């Protein structure tokens, strides 16, 4: 499996997005470390999650707001 | 001999670059077949042996697509020559009678003995040789009989042997299946005045040609090319007279007293209609059990009916 | 592509090739239609790198060589324009309309 | 030379290859043949110039490429149909079944974008992942994450090099490898004061280094000795590593 | 949307290319800046082969060698959706103000120096 | 000063008015495929030429502006006008007719596999 998610760096609709993944990509590594974790992006796009599993599947879901705490939610039901 | 994609492409002048050599190809079957051949960039040899004959083959592709080479079947170096640069050849050959210099045999057996000894001395894949429907080995008509010592002979030497078994044919100037319907002064034979079979349009001979001269897995395979449906007799001539003129007028003479009217015709000046042809009459379909045909190739060939009534109009009454 | 050949033509008065890229076999060449044809359809460039070794080198005491190929018959101007070369070092004997060779001597 | 000339060109908009700046090229077309290229006008990104390199692959594309697929035999090695290649592809892969941990697909030189799309795509499709570089043992990863695009590339601004006060540079010469970087770093040496120190090979290029040792531990001293004052005490520096 | 007066299929299957003709390096001089072109691109199977007869370039593309010369991007794009195909513009690339005291022919204490 | 089968060009303004003409102009058109089968001397029948007369008018039926419309509805009753009578011949009249397969052999079956 490998992750994958991407961020508008505007203030709006990505501060959720970034202030999670300024805390909790050491919480995905130690916590995954054979899944493969990769942020990229900075430019005006909308907050997708994206994970795929180890054979050729797709998933995702957006990520639109939740101050903190319900992205992680999101994320963790993204792996579900 | 290795290609790309498939043969059907979008647009002339796409070339392909297989070099193709077809011999006869001035007169009936060999019209269609190089028209389908140069449309879509193929380089083609067809040889000749009349001038004046072979020049309405030209205008099928423009340029290094066709090619002019003086062949004749006395001649070995003719023909050693012609296929020299060649990468498949096909020959239809054969007149539906002798001239005044040529056997039945020799036409299509030692005649085409001369080219695939020519074939094997130059390693060219697909051969590919038509012969005749009812290719028997039996006498009754020595047409027959020569056409499966012809294919006899194919298969003697070289293996890469695509025997091709087309039924009387359907098209454009059908020479002795249409002329002998359209002008037809009294056409008057046919002892046994029905019991005919398969009749096949000639595009789509033209169409089993061409998509048997590309494709491979096919080599030594064997085929014979049915109608699409009806087999029918000389009831057709009833069809043919469903044009308003009616005048067919068959009056089913006897077999011995008709010999000698082909017995006239070796002395004319153009051929008219052989005592071959007349025991043919006698014959019908001895068609092949096993050989693979149209949906063998994923085509069907048209009917008679609806496509006879494009190809017999210039000749109704109003 | 196979077999054939008829051994009746080299390059030109030159054996091999005038320049990078000007082949000279045939087989390439299409030999599908040199058939029942002479040969003696035309090979007559002489290969005029063969020429400048026909011409003899032009020798000219001062530092610029005046080069202009035209005639002394002519009544107009027909030789190429007129390029001044220089003959400084040696092997630089090379109008390069001509290939006329001009030597310092 | 003599080739073309220039009404016969249809020139064309392109990117360059052969250097990871992305140069500004322009390729003069014959049709088939590509006689030459051109460096396009852009200004940020090497804005004149081309790599000296990437300026003859005229004559490094139209010489021997691959116009057919090809097969061995076994040191005999000939063309082939395209479809028959395919198949005996498929047919080897149904031989060998490499399911699980496989078929190591490995990114190469020059290559589009949309390329490895497929390849990472169609790895994983067909149900693992394998693929690593060129790299004289990249068998892992390069220590530095996939994660937070701003560690992995050049993330200072190509033009902001001749905003620099001093960099250094460790384990590259940039001489070798991007050329046009070299005549950046060249035109703000000429114009600006920069203090400039190799750290690794030694190199003749031409802005005047300080080369402080071929050694990892040369490294670590080296910023700990003065390029700590250095660095800190300069406006906007830059530190760039090869690869 | 349907084309009027387009015979062809290609408002449905290609790319065309709405750019700034770039300024040759070359020459000095910036007449080809003071356009727009649009330019059908070669993404084709056509695409120019070779011909095997005399050697020219037999091309399939009915429309190979075509250009616009037009006024404003706005107005070639909205020219572009009028007559209806997929495009694709591209931004042009000025060349930036740099001071240029002839007076750069002095120095410091410094140890390169110049022509 | 003349005409050759009334050919009038003066576009109305409302939708249905252009409706009903388009709608008159394809009864005339429909009316006259046994005169052009005779005058013509396709293969095919009469109902191919009125299957694919109502093909041509089904690729427009979703066309919106009127103003569009308009110069449709030109171009219909135009090269109606140039089919009425012997000005198209039937090489001409062929490029309306995709109509044999035999022509193409085995070709592209729409499938990505065999593009190459
Ligand atoms: N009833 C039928 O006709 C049927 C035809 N076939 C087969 O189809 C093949 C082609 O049919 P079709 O198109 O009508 O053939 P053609 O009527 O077109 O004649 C074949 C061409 O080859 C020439 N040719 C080749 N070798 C010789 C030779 N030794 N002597 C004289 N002429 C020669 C012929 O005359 P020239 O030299 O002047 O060019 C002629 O131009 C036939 O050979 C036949 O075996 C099979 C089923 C029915
Ligand atoms: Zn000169």
């Amino acid at each position: 499996r490998e992750i994958r998610f991407h961020l508008c760096q505007n203030g709006s609709s990505s501060a959720p997005l970034r202030q999670f993944v300024k805390n909790q990509i050491g919480a995905f590594q130690k916590a995954n470390p054979s899944t493969k974790v990769l942020v990229r992006e900075a430019n005006g796009v909308k907050p997708i999650v994206f994970a795929r599993f180890d054979h050729g599947h797709e998933s995702k879901i957006g990520l639109d707001v939740s101050s903190e705490k319900e992205v992680a939610e999101r994320v963790k039901s993204l792996i579900e | 001999g290795k290609t790309l994609i498939a043969k059907g492409t979008g647009g002339r002048s796409s070339r392909t670059g297989y070099t193709a050599t077809v011999f006869g190809a001035n007169g009936f079957l060999g019209s269609y077949l190089t028209a389908k051949l140069a449309k879509h960039g193929t380089t083609v040899v067809v040889p000749y042996r009349e001038e004046m004959a072979k020049r309405h083959l030209k205008v099928t592709g423009d340029l290094g697509v066709v090619n002019f080479l003086e062949m004749d079947l006395r001649n070995l170096e003719s023909i050693d020559e012609a296929v020299r640069h060649s990468d498949i050849v096909v020959n239809l050959i054969g007149r539906e009678y002798e001239t005044k210099n040529f056997n039945y045999y020799d036409v299509h057996v030692e005649g085409a003995r001369r080219i695939a000894e020519a074939v094997k001395k130059h390693n060219i894949a697909r051969y590919i040789h038509v012969s005749a429907f009812n290719a028997e080995i039996d006498s009754p008509s020595e047409f027959n009989h020569t056409k499966g010592l012809g294919e006899q002979v194919t298969k003697d030497i070289v293996p890469w042997a695509t025997i091709v078994r087309p039924a009387p044919m359907f098209g454009r100037e059908d020479k002795w299946f249409l002329d002998r319907m359209a002008r037809s002064p009294c056409l008057v034979s046919a002892n046994k005045f029905q019991e005919t079979s398969n009749p096949v349009h000639v595009i789509d001979v033209a169409a089993a040609l061409e998509r048997i001269c590309f494709d491979d897995s096919t080599v030594a395979q064997t085929f014979e090319l049915y109608g699409p449906q009806k087999f029918t007799q000389k009831q057709i001539i009833d069809m043919v007279s469903e044009t308003l003129r009616k005048e067919v007028r068959h009056i089913e003479l006897p077999k011995a007293l008709y010999q000698a009217y082909t017995k006239a015709t070796q002395a004319i000046w153009w051929p008219t209609y052989s005592p071959d042809q007349v025991e043919r009459q006698f014959l019908s379909q001895k068609i092949d059990p096993s050989a693979k045909t149209f949906n063998d190739l994923d085509l069907t060939p048209m009917e008679l009916p609806d496509l006879m009534f494009k190809l017999i109009r210039p000749y109704r009454v109003n | 592509i196979p077999e054939e050949y008829t051994k009746q033509a080299p390059n030109r008065d030159s054996t091999w090739a005038p320049a990078q890229a000007s082949k000279t076999e045939i087989y390439k060449n299409n030999m599908v239609r040199f058939e029942q044809k002479d040969l003696s359809k035309q090979p007559m460039p002489y290969a005029g790198i063969e020429l400048i070794a026909q011409q003899p080198v032009r020798f000219v005491h001062g530092n610029t060589a005046v080069c202009d190929g035209a005639n002394h018959n002519g009544p107009g101007a027909q030789g190429h324009p007129k390029i001044f070369i220089n003959v400084d070092a040696p092997g630089s004997h090379a109008c390069q309309y001509c290939g006329t060779r001009y030597e310092k001597e | 030379a003599f080739r073309a000339r220039p009404w016969e060109l249809k020139k064309t908009e392109s990117i360059d290859v052969m250097d990871a700046v992305g140069s500004n090229i322009r390729i003069d077309s014959k049709g088939v043949e590509v006689m030459r290229v051109i460096p396009r006008v852009h200004e940020d990104v090497n804005e004149e110039w081309i790599n000296d390199k990437s300026r003859f692959a005229c004559d490094g594309l139209k010489t021997q490429r691959l116009t057919t697929p090809l097969i061995r035999v076994g040191d005999k090695f000939v063309n082939a149909t395209w479809d028959d290649a395919l198949s005996t592809i498929a047919k080897a892969y149904q031989q060998k079944a490499p399911k699980g941990d496989e078929f190591k697909a490995v990114a190469g030189a020059l290559v589009e974008v949309e390329s490895m799309v497929a390849l990472k795509d169609m790895t994983n499709a067909l149900g693992s992942e394998n693929t690593t570089t060129d790299t004289p043992n990249g068998n892992s990863a390069p220590a530095h994450g996939i994660t937070f695009r701003s560690n992995y590339l050049f993330n200072s601004s190509i033009a902001g090099i001749e905003d620099a006060d001093a960099i250094l540079l460790v384990g590259t010469n940039p001489r070798r490898e991007a050329a046009v970087m070299n005549a950046r770093i060249r035109k703000a040496w000429l114009r600006q004061e920069l203090e400039i120190a190799s750290v690794g090979p030694t190199l003749d290029a031409t802005f005047d280094v300080a080369e402080l040792g071929n050694t990892h531990a040369d490294l670590e001293k080296a910023l700990s000795g003065e390029f700590g004052e250095v660095l800190k005490n300069a406006k906007n520096p830059l530190i760039i590593v090869g690869s | 949307e349907i084309v009027s007066g387009a015979p062809a299929e290609l408002s449905r299957n290609r790319v065309v290319r709405i750019y700034q003709q770039a300024k040759p390096a070359t020459q000095s001089g910036e007449y080809g800046t003071f356009a727009w072109r649009l330019d059908w691109d070669i993404v084709d199977v056509a695409n120019r082969w070779e011909n095997d007869l005399i050697g020219w370039q037999s091309s399939g593309d009915y429309m190979q060698a075509t250009q616009m010369k037009f006024t404003s991007k706005e107005s070639a794009i909205k020219f572009a959706n009028k007559q209806g195909w997929d495009f694709y513009i591209q931004e042009p690339h000025h060349r930036k103000f740099r001071v240029k005291q002839y007076a750069n022919n002095f120095v410091h204490s410094y140890g390169k120096l110049k022509h | 000063i003349a005409t050759a089968f009334a050919e009038t060009v003066k576009f109305s303004g409302s939708k249905q008015e252009l409706q009903k003409r388009t709608l008159a102009l394809y009864r005339q058109f429909l009316r006259g495929a046994p005169t052009f089968a005779d005058l013509y001397e396709v293969q095919f029948s009469i109902p191919t030429i009125r299957t694919k007369i109502r093909q041509e008018f089904e690729r427009h039926r979703f066309v919106d502006d009127l103003s569009i419309q308009n110069v449709l509805y030109a171009k219909g009753h135009m090269e109606y006008q140039e089919c009425i009578n012997f000005w198209k011949q039937q090489a001409q009249f062929l490029k309306y007719f995709p109509e044999e397969d035999d022509i193409q052999g085995r070709h592209q079956p729409s499938n990505f596999v065999d593009k190459f």
